[PDB]
């Protein structure tokens, strides 16, 4: 929502969490291999180590599933884990990154608007 | 045009 | 009448001359940005073939 | 995105697979020296003198940009 008609930001919102680059950081926030690799018991659903990006992105991408809601416009994320704290820590770490990720989205176009009337005013001082 | 304005106006002002 | 021409003069002046600052401004602003949802990744293993 | 929607993201799809962009590319990059290093598969490298008609194909063939309809969003592998 708007801080004072916006599928758009839902959309980059669905687009993002299924990304590398939230993957990085989430990666390196709460070691998501560490905690993916330890169920040695299966080996049907454990991140093997060793494995290649492209296959962690795979397996994150399989852990955490985003459904839309169009004709009601919500987002809902269910979040897999082998223990209920880090599955609801995951999900937390989601929801922020994301708020954070849609207001960097606005925050770049208005820095080099704040870059451009800087140099006028400059000029305009000279 | 406004050069051509100024030059009429100085020129009829005597 | 004379005084009439030139207040016409310099307000033709004015305004060009607004219009022409407006324009250069206006020229120059970055007026759209090309935001990124996913920055390039560096890949690990080939994907083809 | 417009700093203060669907004909922009037309223009840049028309623009990516250009040979005005891949003349650019080819100053900045040297592509044709890069898709020419395999010699040891000839049916995916880019035969050295070939023609610029065929090294756009190539370069089409290459880059790949796919656009979310209902999302409006532009993917280039």
């Amino acid at each position: 929502r708007q801080t004072s008609a916006s599928r758009e930001d839902t959309c980059y919102l669905q687009t993002y969490i299924h990304s590398m680059g939230l993957l990085q950081k989430l990666d390196q926030q709460l070691k998501l291999r560490e905690h993916f690799g330890t169920p040695l018991r299966d080996p049907l659903f454990r991140l093997w180590g060793g494995t290649s990006q492209e296959w962690f992105l795979e397996y994150y991408r399989s852990r955490v599933e985003v459904l839309m809601d169009d004709i009601c416009g919500l987002l809902t994320v269910r979040v897999q884990g082998f223990e209920p704290e880090f599955a609801q820590a995951l999900n937390r770490a989601i929801l922020e990154e994301s708020e954070r990720f849609v207001n960097e989205l606005s925050h770049r176009m208005a820095r080099e608007q704040g870059q451009f009337a800087e140099a006028e005013l400059e000029r305009a001082t000279a | 045009r406004l050069q051509e304005a100024k030059r009429q106006l100085i020129a009829f002002q005597a | 009448d004379l005084q009439l021409q030139v207040g016409f003069a310099e307000d033709a002046y004015k305004l060009a001359l607004a219009a022409v600052e407006s324009a250069r401004i206006e020229a120059t602003r970055k007026l759209k940005s090309l935001v990124v949802v996913e920055p390039p990744v560096l890949p690990e293993i080939a994907e083809y073939p």
